[PDB]
């Protein structure tokens, strides 16, 4: 009981550091790709300029 | 197995990329030297300068106080290494 | 100019006066009126009122006196608005950047020279995956051709 | 002349404003006092 | 007060602004804090604060976690609340002709105008969130979004 | 002469700061008020 | 020890369904990253417009 009770320890502990930290590096890529976005968006901003 | 105990909090290069791009817009990778300190040792988990310093005496910072991170991210991934044999 | 004289004056003292119609020289009549300044300090017209030197220097810092309550409490609304956003986006960029980089960092240099020796048998890493990396290449020069 | 206006305008708020500055002093002192008996019971129930 | 949540927000914001040693709180630190975390009113509470008008010293101005509790309270008694109808007639008196054609240059005049005043960066960012064309708005709009924190 | 009334009204402006004297009296015992909160709050951590 | 480890095992189920939820957000962050890539195109297609 106690191999299987830290197996899940070891299994959801490392699951969820890496699919927590894939998310919140994800919204920050999220964030990064509009920012990307948005400068192109002044690009046509200026080709109409 | 005993190369698996020494992978643990870490990630591919992608991750890297994409946070040193986030953290400067320009995503030049002109981290100033002094700047590069101050976003590294002053906040977060609190740790010694002196031994941020390994990032420095050893790992190549580029000049005038700015500092590379493309080559810096391929030295800490496999892509690429300081030296041969 | 009536337009003008309506715009930066009566906005003081507006309200205790009946509004809304419109009329060239009775307009300016019940605003002097609400003034009830001298007739001596200006002259009546039909297009523009001519005043002399002295009239404009105690008329502006009214508005200063009564609008002052009113840019209080907007400009502490607009503070707490930029603290809150500012505050955010800070702290979830710090969390972020700072938590993640320092354990990648800490992790990469305790063990740069940990396991020096092992990590420094990865040449023929480069030689072994040569074959999966050229594929891929292959793939994507495909699809850029 | 507006100076007298004033003052005869300014009279009448001496008066309004005596009225209403003696009654923000017995607010405050109602105030005062109740927070006054509010920390006495507090620390005294909190020192037993 | 609350439960310990709240206790559980001032300490995550107490490890937040942990610069130059976490425990030591600069006044102007705590008030960036309780202002950012739901309180509006920070302009004259610097004496109902700290009782002393004293803000010569910068790097040392003592303020602790433990009495710093009591300070929210007594703060988050909401001792003013405003609403946007004075607000927006402020405004419509400040307007000129009831739509605002372009309102930048007199809106930076009127803020240059108080005595009270800190910054200018700000005053070139409020240009952001919707503030983009010639004063294009009529004030609702910017209203709406600052009365949305 | 009217300015020496308007100096009499003055004195009527001392007796309002007396007034203002009252609360800031009362501005010292809101303040001991506050400081016996404090210590309220650390006597109550103690507690728990 | 019996009821120690009881109690430390239904905190390991709780946090097992604090694990789901993670799981949850992930689905949300990746339909959320497609939604904005519409929302990207509608607002290229409103600037050729």
């Amino acid at each position: 009981q106690v191999e299987e009770m830290k197996t899940q320890l070891e299994e959801l502990e490392d699951e969820l550091q890496a699919a927590e930290d894939a998310k919140l590096r994800l919204e920050v890529n999220m964030q990064a790709m509009k920012s990307q976005f948005e400068r192109d968006l002044q690009a046509r901003d200026e080709q109409n300029e | 197995t005993m190369f698996g105990e020494k992978l643990n909090g870490t990630d591919p290069e992608d991750v890297i990329r994409n946070a040193f791009a986030c953290f400067d817009e320009e995503a030049s990778g002109f981290i100033h030297e002094d700047h590069l300190r101050e976003l590294l040792t002053t906040m977060g988990d609190r740790f010694t300068d002196e031994e941020v310093d390994e990032m420095y005496r050893e790992a190549p910072i580029d000049k005038k106080g700015n500092f590379n991170y493309v080559e810096f991210t391929r030295i800490l991934k496999h892509g690429a290494k300081d030296k041969d044999d | 100019v009536f337009q003008e004289f309506r715009q930066r004056y009566e906005i003081l003292a507006a309200n205790a006066i009946p509004k809304g119609f419109m009329d060239g020289k009775q307009a300016c009549i019940l605003m002097i009126k609400a003034l009830e300044l001298d007739p001596n300090l200006y002259r009546i017209g039909q297009s523009k009122i001519f005043f002399r030197t002295g009239v404009l220097a105690h008329l502006e810092e009214e508005r200063d006196l009564k609008i002052t309550d009113v840019i209080i409490a907007f400009q502490a609304q607009c503070r707490g608005y930029l603290a809150r956003k500012a505050f955010a986006k800070r702290q979830q960029q710090l969390t972020a950047m700072k938590v993640i980089q320092r354990n990648c960092a800490a992790y990469l240099k305790l063990r740069n020279w940990q396991w020096w020796r092992l990590f420094t048998k990865v040449k023929p890493l480069l030689q072994v995956t040569r074959q999966e990396e050229e594929m891929q290449a292959k793939d994507e020069e495909l699809q850029r051709t | 002349s507006n100076l007298e206006k004033k003052q005869k305008k300014f009279d009448q708020m001496l008066a309004e404003e005596k009225n209403i500055s003696s009654k923000y002093a017995d607010e405050r002192d109602r105030a005062e006092a109740e927070a006054r008996e509010k920390e006495t019971k507090a620390l005294s129930l909190a020192r037993a | 007060d609350f439960s310990e949540e709240q206790t559980a927000e001032f300490k995550e914001a107490f490890q937040l602004f942990d610069r130059t040693g976490d425990g030591k709180i600069l006044y102007s630190q705590c008030g960036d804090v309780m202002r950012a975390l739901g309180q509006n009113p920070t302009n004259a509470e610097v004496m109902k604060v700290l009782g002393n008008p004293k803000s010569d010293e910068m790097n040392l101005k003592t303020l602790k976690f433990e009495q710093f509790l009591p300070m929210m309270q007594t703060i988050a008694k909401n001792k003013d609340q405003g609403c946007f109808e004075d607000y927006v007639e402020g405004l419509r008196v400040f307007d000129k002709e009831g739509n605002g054609t372009v309102m930048g240059a007199e809106i930076r005049h009127v803020l240059v105008t108080l005595g009270e005043k800190m910054t200018e960066e700000e005053v070139e960012q409020l240009v952001a969130g919707h503030e983009d064309s010639n004063g294009c708005i009529n004030y609702e709009e910017l209203v709406r979004m600052v009365l949305s924190g």
